[PDB]
RNA sequence: UUAGGCGGCCACAGCGGUGGGGUUGCCUCCCGUACCCAUCCCGAACACGGAAGAUAAGCCCACCAGCGUUCCAGGGAGUACUGGAGUGCGCGAGCCUCUGGGAAAUCCGGUUCGCCGCCACC
RNA sequence: AGUUUGACUGGGGCGGUACGCGCUCGAAAAGAUAUCGAGCGCGCCCUAUGGUCAUCUCAGCCGGGGACCCGGCGAAGAGUGCAAGAGCAAAAGAUGACUUGACAGUGUUCUUCCCAACGAGGAACGCUGACGCGAAAGCGUGGUCUAGCGAACCAAUUAGCCUGCUUGAUGCGGGCAAUUGAUGACAGAAAAGCUACCCUAGGGAUAACAGAGUCGUCACUCGCAAGAGCACAUAUCGACCGAGUGGCUUGCUACCUCGAUGUCGGUUCCCUCCAUCCUGCCCGUGCAGAAGCGGGCAAGGGUGAGGUUGUUCGCCUAUU
RNA sequence: UUGAGGCGCCCAAAAUGAUCGGGACUCAAAUCCACCACCGAGACCUGUCCGUACCACUCAUACUGGUAAUCGAGUAGAUUG
RNA sequence: AACAGCUGGUUCCAAUCGAAACAUGUCGAAGCAUGACCUCCGCCGAGGUAGUCUGUGAGGUAGAGCGACCGAUUGGUCCUGUCAAACUCCAAACUUACAGACGCUGUUUGACGCGGGGAUUCCGGUGCGCGGGGUAAGCCUGUGUACCAGGAGGGGAACAACCCAGAGAUAGGUUAAGGUCCCCAAGUGUGGAUUAAGUGUAAUCCUCUGAAGGUG
């Protein structure tokens, strides 16, 4: 479906309606220094590694919308419930 | 009409006099309705409330009984409308009515119209009614100025009978002044 | 049933007889009830909003306050007490 | 006022029908009760119509049965004229029987068990598989019909 | 297939063609016989074949009986004799057969039948007083081809 | 209510038809665009201003039943169906009796051409 | 080397998914209700196809100049994203314009799960905040209603704050609230087969075989008698349709036995049934005779020997 | 001549020995319409006793008296002497 | 002394109450958990509602009908012939919410309700009514109810659920279903009619057959 790149809506920060900009959430890079990262190293040994021997699950036929809504005045973003959408293109 | 399965509209829908969808939204306020209605010659304002067997009019005013206070002019114009509203409004206050919502029936919400003039009249009588100032005609027109300036383009008196040649919005002032007065027999 | 949605098997009960078809009179959608009053529950096919679960048509509950313009009606489903949110459009005074 | 006598046992009878008989104070086969003719009572007997024998008894018959099978709310005590006189608002059985028939009082109000526990019908009854009109003993009876039964269950 | 399989009314009415497909055509060739341009009122005698038991009659039986009856009227009154006969019932009930054992047993469509209640007129013929015994004979042959016992009843007619 | 406004019930009120009614009164049609307002084009409508004319429309009053609808009597029908009971009948599908309920189509004769509430008003 | 390789199922396998959802019917006029029950859908799509307001009335038919224009009839058969059922006409539909409420926070209640406990999800109805449109009442918690959905752990993402072992600074961690990423076996394991070399626990809770119920199938009969039989229904043959009897075939069911009722065919030895192949006694004949064909009573007796094939069955030979 | 009803007859063939439980029965010991008198349960009525529950008295759950038409069957299982 | 959700077994008496063979979830269907239902204890303190009547409501199954929708379905030169589980202009019986009345019941037998302990149970079966599938079945799968299971005793030749009947002990009596020619307790009972086939002496039924057709 189509969607406006900018539009007026509620900013939970300013606490008043303002023009927001919508962006798709880009994946942040991992550091490899989280607790789970150390547990993988600690717990993996000879033979099977329990949970660390499992591999990536599958895919749902359609994914939900994953967006950031940025207030055009204070610059702070907020998140919203996504909705299933095969494709999402922004208008402008 | 055609058969068992045929669907005949509600009576007031056939007669084309009651917009039921508008009526519902109106009745939701829970307040009384300020029924503003027009005739080719007159203007009526009623304060209606809901009732077990039908509506209840607690107060009303008809442009005709406007003369009873000193009106010698026609009764199908702006000054006529405003005053009729004020009269009905005042009578409404007497009955204990404090607030209402404007019901204009099948008339159009045209800016500066008479139904809004009626509304402004009722509001001045002291009635609290949800309104919007910039949809109301500007004072002078309510006074009847638009009509006087029209008679200025004389050559032939606007009014047939003789109320006056150039007419008088001043008469409007006298009547209003008369109504806002405490005494007045309502 | 072959499905278990709220409207399963509601063909009859949620359909108007042809003559009662069309927008319903506003009078009953604005009626006012007092706490303690017995009210019959029956959805009006023509009125979309303010409905309760179809399974409850035919109940006669007790108004026990309201939420917004809708009413909170108490009933007893079999042996269990339940509170139903419903607008006047779907209610009628008992007796 | 009708006389109700259960002639068919509880085994296999609908529960709502059995509960009705219990509300009419009959809990056993051959137990009889006296019921006023009201719309409320009329429905009850109509529902039990197939497991009972009922009808309006004669003054005499009611008197015979009252003397022979009436009982105090509690105890063995015989219910004879003297008993009736020293315990009820009447002077003798006849006065009681008359008031019952005319529906002015009830066995309970007068300190009597609501139930008359009759004896099996001497000479047997007409059968519990058919109504009166078919030669059986079930359902509404003639005043002479009820009298024959009640007297036989003396 | 024996009629024992379908003669009774022991199933819901099954006639909705908007939900049933592949229904075999009817074997009944005609419902109006004799002189169909004439009226029934133009005759003094009117005899009907009445079914004595409620049943289902497969279109195969209707045709066989209708045939053996009208075929007799033709032989005895001519291919244009002065008479008219009517088969008033139509085979609306769709029949199935389960031809995997009792698994997914819902049968495939195999035919059609007419439901007739006891006491109804299956056939009604109209003739002249002369050909009254011929129509009675046509019916005798007709009821030998449909499940139930029947009554040959003379409605309009008292020349006895 | 010698014609009005707001309604409740929402065809007993619909469809169709006949007759009657208005000098400064009422509702209208009607007359007319400087204004408030208006037509994707039209003062048609909406809106505003107004009385030269009219009762032909609408409307209100009186009435007709052919169609549609509501209710009532008789007939169909205590039929069809049916809650309770049966060592009643039938090879059987099924039927009958007793008890408590009880239609629909349709025919026929009536009813129905709205009823009621609030306000205003020769 | 260790393991997995699911469940449902008229036994199991193959097929299928009735394994998560929605609608009509089944469903017996409250609610609830099963089957590998009947009809059929959903795992999306849409920035408008959402929201409001203004203006407006649709199918279809007719008349005048299957595009367009004018008039008339026209409660709804149009349209409303997609199953089905339902809702809707001064609208919930159409056109036009404006707008982003498809908003943030937090609840009540119902549903999911009738009754009656159970999560995610869903809906209705509120409040607080901020907005849109409208004269205003009011409408907007997405699409008129019922399908369009997903736990924990972990990661990424959003804004502020809490916190990391004597202590300060830095780095890098741990946490409160929430969004997104999938488990369709859809209240979530990470997962292929063979065994006739087999083994154990059990089951007649469940199949093979026999019995039993059924009788569609099979065998036999009867009713009607179209038809042909050179003419002639009925010497003889005999369609359609209709009604039955048997329990020999086959199928169905899963009642009986799985701590065991020994298989097919054959053989040997005994009893029986009649729907009769011969023999006895009869009727008809398209009965000259002879030889037949068909039918009736009738179960006393008889009904044999061989070639192929494990065969039952059947084919074939010579006798009778 | 024709209509209706009752009972029966034909249609009607199976395997160790026929059957309505058997004997056997014909103006019945069959069938249908009526009717009379009887037999026949642990049901119902009635005497005495037992248990259980409740009531009065009581420290008592020890006696004594009273009430039960509206108490007395029971697998799994809960409770108690 | 492996584990098993699988088979077998688990030892004294009595008194009170007394099931579930179903719903939701489950690698779950030979098992569990949570509910339903059984039982025990504590709390509460006046109502309760298995029956009926009436009032105020809910409902589209039976039936019926379709120039009332819808879709099927005849023929003739308006008429004439038929239907519907997924049709309805109509429309029951009946089921159901709430309230009052009568009944019954509860206030020392504490009901209704609340809180807590303990379960068992989640192979069911049959009759009747209503079903859906199937030619059918002592078939499969629903539903309401009563029964067997877990229910004696009387009757039915025998015989889980068909009839009577719900049962402490003992005793007398009278009946129920059913039966009265004998076997076998009671009639070779009464008035009247039919049947000549041993029809029949067979309520119900896997169990008792008997059909279409025909009969001076
Ligand atoms: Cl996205
Ligand atoms: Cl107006
Ligand atoms: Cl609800
Ligand atoms: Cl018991
Ligand atoms: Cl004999
Ligand atoms: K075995
Ligand atoms: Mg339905
Ligand atoms: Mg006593
Ligand atoms: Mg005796
Ligand atoms: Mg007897
Ligand atoms: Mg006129
Ligand atoms: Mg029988
Ligand atoms: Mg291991
Ligand atoms: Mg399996
Ligand atoms: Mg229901
Ligand atoms: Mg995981
Ligand atoms: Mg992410
Ligand atoms: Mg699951
Ligand atoms: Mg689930
Ligand atoms: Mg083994
Ligand atoms: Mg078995
Ligand atoms: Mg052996
Ligand atoms: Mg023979
Ligand atoms: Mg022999
Ligand atoms: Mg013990
Ligand atoms: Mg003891
Ligand atoms: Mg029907
Ligand atoms: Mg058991
Ligand atoms: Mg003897
Ligand atoms: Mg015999
Ligand atoms: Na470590
Ligand atoms: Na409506
Ligand atoms: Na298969
Ligand atoms: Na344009
Ligand atoms: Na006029
Ligand atoms: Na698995
Ligand atoms: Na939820
Ligand atoms: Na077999
Ligand atoms: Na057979
Ligand atoms: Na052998
Ligand atoms: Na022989
Ligand atoms: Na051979
Ligand atoms: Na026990
Ligand atoms: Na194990
Ligand atoms: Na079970
Ligand atoms: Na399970
Ligand atoms: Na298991
Ligand atoms: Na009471
Ligand atoms: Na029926
Ligand atoms: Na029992
Ligand atoms: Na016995
Ligand atoms: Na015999
Ligand atoms: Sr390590
Ligand atoms: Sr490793
Ligand atoms: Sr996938
Ligand atoms: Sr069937
Ligand atoms: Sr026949
Ligand atoms: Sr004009
Ligand atoms: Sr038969
Ligand atoms: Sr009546
Ligand atoms: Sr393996
Ligand atoms: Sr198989
Ligand atoms: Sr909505
Ligand atoms: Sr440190
Ligand atoms: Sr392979
Ligand atoms: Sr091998
Ligand atoms: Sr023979
Ligand atoms: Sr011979
Ligand atoms: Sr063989
Ligand atoms: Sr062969
Ligand atoms: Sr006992
Ligand atoms: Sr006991
Ligand atoms: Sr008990
Ligand atoms: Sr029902
Ligand atoms: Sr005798
Ligand atoms: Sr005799
Ligand atoms: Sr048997
Ligand atoms: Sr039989
Ligand atoms: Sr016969």
């Amino acid at each position: 479906m189509q969607m406006p790149r900018r539009f007026n809506t509620y900013c939970p920060h300013c606490n008043e309606h303002q023009e927001h900009e919508v962006e798709k959430v880009r994946s942040g890079r991992q550091t490899g220094m989280k607790w789970i990262d150390r547990q993988r190293e600690r717990n993996s040994g000879i033979g099977n590694d329990g949970k660390f021997s499992k591999v990536p699950g599958g895919d749902k036929p359609t994914k939900k919308t994953d967006l950031k809504y940025r207030c055009g005045e204070c610059g702070k973003a907020h998140l919203r419930e996504g909705w299933r959408a095969g494709r999402l293109e922004f208008q402008e | 009409a055609t058969g068992p399965r045929y669907k005949v509209p509600m009576r007031r829908r056939r007669e084309a006099r009651t917009d039921y969808h508008q009526r519902l939204r109106l009745l939701k306020s829970g307040k009384p309705r300020l029924v503003a209605r027009k005739s080719n010659k007159h203007v009526r304002a009623q304060l209606v409330t809901l009732g077990p067997n039908g509506d209840d009019t607690l107060a009303s005013a008809h442009s005709s009984d406007l003369a009873e206070y000193g009106w010698e002019a026609p009764t199908g114009n702006m000054p006529s409308a405003y005053l009729t509203g004020l009269l009905a409004g005042l009578r409404a206050q007497e009955a204990g009515v404090e607030e209402a919502v404007l019901d204009i029936g099948l008339n159009s919400p045209t800016p500066g119209s008479k139904v809004f003039a009626i509304q402004e009249g009722a509001i001045d009588a002291g009635l609290d009614i949800p309104h919007n100032d910039d949809v109301l005609a500007d004072w002078q027109r309510t006074r009847g100025a638009h009509i006087a300036e029209y008679d200025e383009q004389l050559e032939e008196p606007l009014y047939s009978g003789d109320f006056d040649a150039a007419d008088l919005p001043e008469h409007f002032d006298e009547l209003r002044e008369t109504l806002l007065d405490g005494d007045i027999e309502l | 049933p072959s499905s278990n949605g709220p409207l399963e098997g509601t063909r009859g009960k949620l359909k108007n007889k042809p003559r009662d078809r069309g927008t319903s009179p506003p009078q009953r959608a604005v009626e006012e009830f007092d706490d303690g009053e017995k009210v019959h529950l029956k959805i009006d096919p023509s009125v979309p909003n303010g409905r309760f679960h179809p399974r409850f048509d035919g109940q006669t509950g007790t108004v026990e306050g309201k939420q917004g313009d809708a009413y909170k009606v108490d009933i007893v489903d079999g042996g269990k007490e339940k509170t139903i949110i419903v607008t006047a459009a779907h209610l009628r005074r008992q007796e | 006022m009708h006389a109700l006598v259960q002639l068919r046992g509880e085994v296999n009878m609908h529960t709502d029908i059995q509960d009705t008989l219990e509300m009419l104070n009959i809990h056993h086969v051959n137990h009889c009760t006296l019921v006023p003719e009201t719309d409320a009572y009329r429905g009850m007997v109509a529902k039990v119509n197939d497991f009972v024998a009922f009808g309006e008894p004669s003054q005499e018959t009611l008197e015979t049965v009252l003397a022979t099978r009436a009982e105090p709310l509690e105890g063995d005590a015989d219910v004879d004229d003297e008993w009736v006189a020293e315990h009820t608002d009447y002077d003798d059985i006849s006065g009681l029987a008359f008031a019952l028939l005319s529906e002015e009082t009830t066995l309970r109000e007068q300190g009597l068990s609501p139930t008359l526990r009759l004896h099996p019908p001497r000479g047997g009854h007409d059968g519990v598989k058919h109504p009166v009109k078919e030669g059986g003993q079930l359902g509404k009876h003639d005043t002479e019909g009820i009298d024959d039964l009640l007297e036989a269950m003396r | 297939k024996p009629a024992s399989m379908y003669r009774d009314i022991d199933k819901p009415a099954y006639t909705r063609r908007e939900y049933i497909t592949g229904i075999p055509g009817s074997k009944i060739a005609q419902h109006k016989m004799g002189r169909k341009q004439k009226d029934a009122d133009d005759y003094p005698v009117q005899i009907s074949l009445i079914v004595e038991e409620t049943v289902q009659l497969r279109h195969g039986s209707l045709e066989a009986s209708r045939l053996s009856a009208n075929r007799h009227l033709i032989k005895e009154l001519g291919e244009e004799g002065d008479y008219k006969m009517t088969l008033r019932k139509f085979p609306h009930q769709v029949l199935r057969e389960n031809k995997d054992g009792m698994r997914a047993a819902f049968g495939k469509i195999v035919g059609t039948a007419a439901r007739v209640q006891a006491g109804e007129q299956l056939f009604t013929a109209y003739c002249n007083v002369e050909d009254a015994e011929h129509v009675k004979e046509a019916f005798r042959r007709a009821y030998n081809k449909i499940t139930p016992s029947c009554r040959i009843k003379v409605e309009r007619g008292e020349e006895l």
